[PDB]
């Protein structure tokens, strides 16, 4: 029926009926699940914060704050803010952000980026312009040499 | 025996 296992530092040990479950109880309040499926659950207790490693190499941390953060075998880093934001950050510099309201905000490593705000229109920010683009067919762009252009739909 | 992680967060 399984067994429980107290060491003399204090340090409790659970084990399941098949053993294939182990809950180690540290002495100093953290918590530590190693599941069949070779998943680790860790609680830190002062922290009270939760890291979870899987067998695939992803790594999910849940801090108190109620912020979860995913690292992906690649390398990708998706950080779910208390809010509800999504923000991916990729190796190569790249970071996505999925607001709740509908707006993504692109970021590229050498600075351009793209942001489709959740009222319908677009932006673009380059070496050479900002430019946003509206859901009536409008575009409005400013250069960097200063100048500034309207593209009136064709309606 | 059995020992813990090191906390992440530096002491008060």
């Amino acid at each position: 029926g399984g067994r429980l296992v107290v060491f003399p530092n204090g340090t409790r040990k659970e084990l399941s009926a098949d053993g294939q479950t182990v809950k180690v109880m540290f002495f100093n309040g953290d918590v530590k699940h190693t599941m069949p499926d070779q998943r680790v659950i860790y609680y830190y207790a002062e922290a009270q914060t939760t890291h979870i490693t899987y067998p695939d190499g992803m790594e999910v941390l849940q801090f108190p704050n109620n912020q979860t953060e995913k690292h992906f075998p690649d390398g990708r880093k998706e950080i779910t803010f208390p809010d509800q934001t999504v923000k991916t950050l990729h190796p190569d510099g790249r970071e996505e952000s999925v607001l709740t309201d509908g707006t993504i905000i692109q970021l590229n490593p050498d600075g351009s980026k793209v942001i489709q705000f959740n009222t319908g229109q677009r932006e673009i920010h380059t070496a050479d312009f900002k430019r946003r683009e509206y859901p009536d067919g409008t575009v409005k762009t400013v250069y960097s040499d200063g100048r500034q252009e309207t593209q009136y739909p064709t309606g | 025996d059995l020992s813990p992680r090191p906390s992440p967060n530096p002491h008060p």
